[PDB]
This record gives structure tokens, C-alpha cells and sequence, in this order.
């Protein structure tokens, strides 16, 4: 089948400028043209350009002259985006395709100035004292970690049902995200419920018991 | 490109059964 | 350039339902050839683009004959006959006539369900973070629909902007609700300098605000 092959996901400092890739299988690489696409806050598409592979003829979008470059090389049937002078507006996922109908999985590039940064892991338990229902609601905050993805689990997966982890947003150039989890109020505190994180590229792994805040 | 547009249906229909 | 116009921003239907949506474009999109290279995507979330329509209204490969793509001059349409959970994402217009190429900005197809008021949970900062110099006090808003809410932060009864950090679900698989995390982040001698905290929301399932409140002094 057609398949197009992209390279992995790039962590670039403003300013820098990074080469992303794109192999082609299962068809002849030097009979269609190559198009790459920008998609920014996993939505709005951009057109970038097409490139002849036969002759490296480029149709560029008028609007990313200077920022992109493109090539090829046949006798490896791949196709080169260089992007240049990156800023934060660069940070996008940018899709190769064939005819725009077979596309790539696309290669997420990420600008930032920051280093690899370990989360730090907060415990959310119910503010102290108060009444309590028939259901119970914890929490889990997941601060200033780069780059993405962490990994957050309850109970090591375990429990499932009740939970909601929220999209991690920016904030200071560092990620963060949070995590509540509901459960029935005879199942916690008498049942021990733990926030799993870990982040990879820190080899950060953190587990978090919620207990009961206590006055003293 | 758009030449390669118009042959798009070429292709066997086996592609994108899951939409 | 051509602008695509895609409406509606969002759509919910029910399963089993058909469904339309609508692409208006700024000129005529016909290619020195006479063709009209319009295009229609569905993206489904952490996805890359499928191909559904080329040329207004040739189905590509297998797509289901449930979908099928019209129009002429400046509108065009994609119309599902019967919506399928398979078929929830975002869909897209492109028009390949005339350079630069252009996309619609999408219009999300989800599932419509009657109305449900947030569940809403309220957490002081954690003892663990305030003995590093900052303070985030977290609110969940869960289980709601639809998905227009707005969320308010007072402390000691003043509306407080700076800081605050909004995030929403994607709809819920199983109930077709959606919930977000707002969280207000200040700094720990802040946060130890006033006492009252409040997350205030307004839904449409209420005439009031939901209000929920907590003191750094109760305990």
C-alpha cells in the first residue's frame, strides 16, 4: 500500500531551524508531486507547497517563502520541509501527502526555549472538613513539566470510570495538566487512591497517595 | 496535481472504509 | 486567495440522523481546466486527514456510500445520510483550483443529548506546593452539556483574571457530556494573604451561578 513516512517529533529553540522528512513507499516516488501541510491548535489547516520530485520544481504558498524550503532526494524517494527562524507560531504538526489523499501521520514540532523539565505532582484532596454525599471528587495537578506527553493513571489504571484528565495547556513555556476522579464517599478515604504520573523524558515517575488533609 | 486528482479512482475501493 | 467559510462551527445530531454541512467559497474555484478540485476530509481526533470527496462529488476508494459531496458556483455541501459513532471528528473543504490551495476551518460533528448541570469540585492548594514558593487553586467543572460554560474566579470577594488556566474535554464517549478544569495560579505569599476563595460558573440548566467556596482559614 502507500505509505508515507515521517520523522519523529522535534523539540527546536526559537530561532533555530530544524529538517523534517518524509519517506515514500508503494508507489513510484518521482511520479506525483509531494505537498506538505501546516495544522496549528490541532485544527486550522495550511497549504505550504508542492514539489515535482522529477525535476524539484516547487509551487510555494506565497506566505511561507522564506520560512520553508523544500527538497527531495530520489534515490531514497524522500521529501525535505526545512523550517527556518523558528517561533512560537511555528509549533504546529506538518503533514506530508500524495495527491492530498494519502497523508502522512504528520511530525508534531514543538519551539521553546525550554530545557527537558520533570513535573512536579500535587495531591488534590477535598478542602478539610466539610459534609460529604454520596459521591467524592479528587484531584490531581501535574505542574511544569517539558516536553509533552506525561502519563497519568489512578489506582495504576485500575480506576477508570469517573475520571477526567484534562488537555494540558501552556503556562511559562512549561506544560501542565490536571486529573479529577469520582468515586463513591464509602470507597475513599477507607480505600487508598493513588495519581500515577510519568514523564518520560525526565525518567520521572511519581506516585501520589490523596489523603485526607488534616488540620493538625 | 490536479491531474493526479482526476485519477484518484484508480485506486481499488478498499481505502478509508472506516470514515 | 480563496476563503473557504465552513459552517456550522459545530454540529450535533443523533446517531442514525442525516446530517449537512456547508462550504461557501469567496470566488469561483473552477481550474483552468473546468474542473473544480474541491476536496472534504473527516479528521478524527489525534488523526491525520481521510480523504472522503475529491472533485465536489466523487467518492474516493471505500469511503461509505453514506457520504456523498455536491454543489456548484460558490456552494457545496457534504451530506451524511445516516451519521454513525465512526463518522464523529471534524470535517474540512479544500479547494485545490487556484494557488495558494485553501481549507475550510472545519465544522465538528457531535452527539446532541439533553441538557445536564456541571458537577462542580473546588481544591486549595496542595501543603506539597506551597512549600515551594507557588499556589494553584484547582476547580472541576464535570459532566455538563452543552459545552458553553463561563467560569469566574473572586477572592475575598473580588474578581481575580490573572492567572487563571481554562481546560475542556473532548465530548464523553459514553454519556456525550463535556467537562473542564479551570485552575488560578498565584504565588504561595499571595495565596497566604487572602482568605476567601470562589470558583462561580454560569450554565444554562441554572438561573443562578454555581458557586463553590472555601476559606484558608476554616481549618
Amino acid at each position: 500500500e502507500v505509505q508515507l513516512q515521517q520523522s519523529g517529533p522535534e523539540l527546536v529553540k526559537p530561532g533555530a531551524s530544524v529538517k523534517i522528512s518524509c519517506k515514500a513507499s508503494g508507489y513510484t516516488f518521482t511520479d506525483y508531486y509531494m505537498s506538505w501541510v501546516k495544522q496549528s491548535h490541532g485544527r486550522s489547516l495550511e497549504w505550504i507547497g508542492d514539489i515535482n520530485p522529477n525535476n524539484g520544481g516547487i509551487t510555494y504558498n506565497q506566505n511561507f517563502k522564506g520560512k520553508a524550503t523544500l527538497t527531495v532526494d530520489k534515490s531514497s524517494s524522500t521529501a525535505y520541509m526545512e523550517l527556518r527562524s523558528l517561533t512560537s507560531e511555528d509549533s504546529a504538526v506538518y503533514y506530508c501527502a500524495r495527491t492530498f489523499a494519502y497523508w502522512g501521520l504528520g511530525t508534531l514540532v514543538t519551539v521553546s526555549a525550554a530545557s527537558t523539565t520533570a513535573p512536579s505532582v500535587y495531591p488534590l484532596a477535598p478542602v478539610c472538613g466539610g459534609t460529604t454525599g454520596s459521591s467524592v471528587t479528587l484531584g490531581c495537578l501535574v505542574k511544569g513539566y517539558f516536553p509533552e506527553p506525561v502519563t497519568l493513571t489512578w489506582n495504576s489504571g485500575s480506576l477508570s470510570s469517573g475520571v477526567h484528565t484534562f488537555p494540558a495547556l501552556l503556562q511559562s513555556g512549561l506544560y501542565t495538566l490536571s486529573s479529577s476522579v469520582t468515586v463513591t464517599s464509602n470507597t475513599w478515604p477507607s480505600q487508598t487512591i493513588t495519581c500515577n504520573v510519568a514523564h518520560p523524558a525526565s525518567s520521572t515517575k511519581v506516585d501520589k497517595k490523596i489523603e485526607p488533609r488534616v488540620p493538625a | 496535481i490536479q491531474k493526479e486528482i482526476d485519477r484518484l479512482n484508480e485506486v481499488a475501493k478498499n481505502l478509508n472504509e472506516s470514515l | 486567495d480563496v476563503l473557504m467559510t465552513q459552517t456550522p462551527l459545530s454540529l450535533p445530531v443523533s446517531l442514525g440522523d442525516q446530517a449537512s454541512i456547508s462550504c461557501r467559497s469567496s470566488q469561483s474555484i473552477v481550474h483552468s481546466s473546468g474542473n473544480t478540485y474541491l476536496q472534504w476530509y473527516l479528521q478524527k481526533p489525534g488523526q491525520s486527514p481521510k480523504l472522503l470527496i475529491f472533485k465536489v462529488s466523487n467518492r474516493f476508494s471505500g469511503v461509505p456510500d453514506r457520504f456523498s459531496g455536491s454543489g456548484s458556483g460558490t456552494d457545496f455541501t457534504l451530506k451524511i445520510s445516516r451519521v454513525e459513532a465512526e463518522d464523529l471528528g471534524v470535517y474540512y473543504c479544500f479547494q485545490v483550483s487556484h494557488v495558494p490551495y485553501t481549507f475550510g476551518g472545519g465544522t465538528k460533528l457531535e452527539i446532541k443529548r439533553t441538557d445536564a448541570a456541571p458537577t462542580v469540585s473546588i481544591f486549595p492548594p496542595s501543603s506539597e506546593q506551597l512549600t515551594s514558593g507557588g499556589a494553584s487553586v484547582v476547580c472541576f467543572l464535570n459532566n455538563f452539556y452543552p459545552k458553553d460554560i463561563n467560569v469566574k474566579w473572586k477572592i475575598d470577594g473580588s474578581e481575580r483574571q490573572n492567572g487563571v488556566l481554562n481546560s475542556w474535554t473532548d465530548q464523553d464517549s459514553k454519556d456525550s457530556t463535556y467537562s473542564m478544569s479551570s485552575t488560578l495560579t498565584l504565588t504561595k505569599d499571595e495565596y497566604e494573604r487572602h482568605n476567601s476563595y470562589t470558583c462561580e460558573a454560569t450554565h444554562k440548566t441554572s438561573t443562578s451561578p454555581i458557586v463553590k467556596s472555601f476559606n484558608r482559614n476554616e481549618c
